[PDB]
């Protein structure tokens, strides 16, 4: 006793092109947890000055900061092509939106020169119009890097992911998570504070990044996000 | 690194009479010494700060955002005095010099005028 | 200086099958945090009104909850055939045991409309015949979920695991451990608990599931085993 | 608007050797935590007993209780070749370097027979060495494993790593954190100490070991790092 | 044959089933004692290898079953709409209503008191009884 | 929401006698907040608990187990009276209205036969 | 048209990121001021859509760009050597020196005491004014 | 596992004393039990250990390196004493048998001598 | 040549390895001896560049070994059955049978006390000596 259903045109689509990357790209992963309460602190802060214009949320945070990290550490933003390398000076990200008929792939552009409300805009214009669907296609052709978030789930505490066939990077998020931590009392001792804590993972291609420059990559993310003012410059 | 002192004089007759008082109607004795580490850690409780005063990350962070927009001007210390009588002297550097005087002369008022107050 | 041993026909046997699975399948993998005081006492309570019928262990548990969760989610409970996906509606487990000639993959059925002892036993009965050398072909032949578990040894937190050929997911149990916690103590504040808890791995294929339907799953199993009374229905 | 630069020699040759090991070893990992407070105290008394011959480090030990682990259990320091295993008597282990001109492979022998000192000499010497170009190439040919480190940026929680072409294992090496653990005091009840930790992650080859004899490895890499006089043995 | 059954912790186990659901079901008494009764037929075979049910509508495959497609089934067939009856509806296999009963309670200093304990009368036999009793008293053991 | 308060008069003739006495014997001399203070913690030790209360999941975990078969009928609180004499009075909603009075006559009579119980 | 805009929040925010650095850079009123001046002009586009700078050199990209790039610009083109014009250097658009003012504060006790604020006077256009007003005395919002 | 027993007489009139004292001069009246408790939480401070200890690894682990190159010869301990008088008893192993005797004495000693100390 | 070890320590560390196990091994102070003896001859070369000590069986390799080796070699060749010999056996290279002494121990309020030390005596030669007395004292350098 069992039942049958034929495969769907566009499952083969996304079968073939997942059992090509894993043969094409070798892969390797790195993990660090970032502290997430000053961002959370900032974002309080910045969405009850408004009137009704604008909310905002982690994952342009996030954003933003994986624009300046690229920036400051460009092998990341590069591209593999048949017999050269591509190296590129504009940040385009790729956001996943999942729906019943499947998963999408928006663009945001111009992440760089940007702020947060626009890039809320974008994200939220086209996740409408991928929901409805009616998105051109050249809206999502191609990115530098990708980014999968599941914050909406507590029981996922971290995660892998595959990376896309002509970019060399895709970062992770979880969920957050308690984490007990040393604090130096003023009477001259240690006692224990509740700080709040994400786990962030990035998959990393080999032939275009190396182990040193994922790290320097991590450490300029996780620098950004724990001191959030560093966003302005 | 320069360092200055401060000084202070002191009369302990008032302990001295609640001691033996004390002593006569229920039989409880203590030394002078319970008297002078309790007044210690009575005063070292609102002083204020040096005015080369350097604020962290933390603080300023908070400042900019609007949780702590009032200031604070007061800091707890851990000061240790030095023995004398007809006197009470610290050494400390020039900075904190002023702080640990207001250390001084609140323990100089305490001890004399509310020697009853270090009884349970 | 060396020394030579020559290959074992069953070593080559398995040698191919592992080289298949990975260049068949692309692998992708999702991690969780579990506790298990609940369960422990409410073991503890159902091993202490017995007279000698039975004795239970956390597998068991694991087993059933497994069970459920494939109950609510059925895309799990698939397999791809050559131009067709199949779905089935019973659930049956492979549990595997290590021995010195190599390693088993003994089978349970019918899980969902079952209890505890049962499984027990016939965990026990396989057992002993696998390590006894005396197992029929076909009962190690096909299932849709395989488990692994390696609590016995105190110094694996995580580990990973490879999916059996025809099956579309493999689930992998670490040892336990113990964590601070936050707990709101009566009198209005924060205080230190120790709970105990154990990782959680599950690794998943990408053309039959997708990340969300892999995080949903966790997520009943989440349920399933920090609510034990749950069990029941 | 982008540039482009063209693909360097030296840039195939460990492209296709790592599209090579991917496709011809499948890869499982493991992961476990490590408490290192008893080896900061013994390096910090064996550094203060010296007038200047030497200065230590944890890769050292670690290189040691890796000798050790290896020599308890010997299937993990073995090799596969065309049709007939290698099983090995002597430990050599790789370290990697990392230079801009890209990433070499120094070797340390004997370490089994061996003592902190003369490693640590080995590896200075190698790395100034490689460092200044100037690498015989029988000194970076072949070991039995290979270590990673990446402790000193603390950016790194975990990462993996992928094993080298004729060898069987690898092993990564994170930055120390700070977690807490239950004390019993002597009053009777529990507190809060502050221990550090560090997060050793081990990727291994299914075709030469099994999850059982990775598990009973890092068990022997544990008790041998923990309690670290037993180094002496 | 005539038996009294507590079903003081079975109320409890119910409630706690109850109240961590969000509106997907909720359980009864009847419920429960049918599952009970597959396990007490199980144990003794004498009163076929397949446990069915007449409420007269008819359950199958409560042995290899839980609490929420039991209640499923018996709701859908009452709305289209071995033997049990109940007659718990109205306080004034057969099963009763509900009533109160005084028994004796070791006090920790060493004397007895008095405690108030809810009971129910449910009308080879012997042993069936003891073996569906066992399991009402100790509720836990409904898994296996 | 609806709310109701409750009321209870009250005496302080003891605590001011016993303020008094300590004065002339020792030295010591606290104000009767302290007391006041004091009553109130020893006051919210045992209080009943209301009829409509609700348990939670581990409660009856606990129970449908075996491990605390006998229940609890009593519950720690925190209340803070409101001043005045010849009357102690406190507003709070119905569903404890009966409990916040076990509070009041729990003060009422310690403070009246009980004032040397708060003495150290 | 004349102001005045109160400026302590921004040097605490100035003071908070240049003690965070190791050498790499300095900030200055002047930087955060051409940023500002972007954002309300493009609020009210009547004063392109490109916006240009000149401190007479000139500056590109505001909207797109951060301090840090700023202050490289102004300070390279400055070695070398809309429009802005400062005088904040002399303590005796246009901008002045700062100085100290007395404000009412609602302290908590109920009552209105005296505190010190630091103030710069700055010389369709109204709208402009507010715009790069709202900016200044509250900083955060140079990020959207 | 053989057990054996340690007796020490006592004589209780100083702390009736002290009792009848302050409830004359204060009001304060307090039963023997909290005496009793206090002089049992002052004596289990400094007692001798088994001649027969093992240590464990940490222990070994500090010595061989060199953090506490000084040992102990001391250790805490939880004791409660046995009611009587004209006499206290304790029952323990013969292992203890012997630091279970400092016990006796020290609260035999505190007892006689310093009734007054156990006062605030 | 004489001189006089003290032994205190050596002792402890044989006591944390010999109870850190579970029936596997048992050491004792002749296998440390053999191994410092390999170290001091490494030093002073002088008294070939392989190390062989005759216990007469002989044992291989000591400098490339560890202590679970030497002690089982040692055990083993017995039972068939440089130079070292042993009469610690009997209280009343050649090593004699320990002994107390009294030592001068510096008490922290600033007056000398005596204390208990542990001693044996065994009996270019001053400097091998020299090195073989350093490894004992201090008994973690055996690693290096």
């Amino acid at each position: 006793a069992y039942t049958d259903v034929p495969i769907s045109g566009m499952r083969k689509t996304i079968a073939a092109r997942l059992k090509e990357s894993v043969t094409e790209n070798p892969h390797f992963f790195v993990s660090t947890n970032l502290s997430v309460s000053k961002l959370l602190k900032l974002r309080q802060a910045l969405n009850s000055s408004a009137d009704g214009r604008y909310k905002l949320s982690v994952n342009d945070f996030l954003i933003k900061a994986m624009g300046i990290a690229s920036k400051r550490v460009p092998t990341v933003n590069s591209s593999w092509r048949d017999g050269v390398i591509r190296q590129f000076e504009t940040v385009d990200v790729s956001v996943a939106v999942a729906t019943p008929n499947g998963l999408i792939t928006p663009i945001v552009k111009g992440v760089e020169g940007k702020g947060l409300e626009s890039i809320s805009a974008a994200v939220k214009e086209l996740a409408k119009k991928a929901r409805d669907g009616k998105l051109k296609p050249e809206e999502y052709q191609g990115g530098s890097i990708s980014i999968s978030n599941m914050g909406m789930n507590p029981a996922v505490q971290s995660f892998t992911a595959i990376i896309n066939p002509p970019q060399a990077a895709i970062l992770a998020v979880g969920a957050p998570q308690k984490v007990a931590v040393p604090v130096e009392n003023e009477d001259g001792t240690t006692g224990v504070s509740w700080d709040e804590q994400i786990i962030v993972t990035a998959s990393f291609d080999h032939k275009v990044v190396d182990g040193a420059v994922g790290a320097e990559w991590i450490r300029e993310l996780k620098k950004v996000i724990e001191n959030p003012l560093e966003l302005l410059l | 690194p320069p360092v200055a002192v401060v000084t202070a004089p002191i009369s302990l007759s008032a302990a001295i009479d609640v001691q033996n008082k004390l002593h006569k109607t229920i039989g409880v004795f203590l030394p002078l010494s319970t008297f002078i580490t309790r007044a210690t850690e009575i005063a070292n409780q609102k002083l204020p700060l040096p005015a080369n005063y350097q604020p962290t990350a933390d603080e300023l962070f908070n400042q900019v955002l609007g949780l702590d927009k009032v200031t604070r001007k007061e800091s707890r210390g851990s000061y240790t005095p030095t023995f004398g009588s007809f006197v009470f002297s610290l050494q400390v550097p020039k900075s904190e010099e002023k702080r640990a005087q207001a250390f001084l002369q609140k323990m100089k008022l305490v001890l004399e005028q509310e020697p009853d107050k270090l009884v349970r």
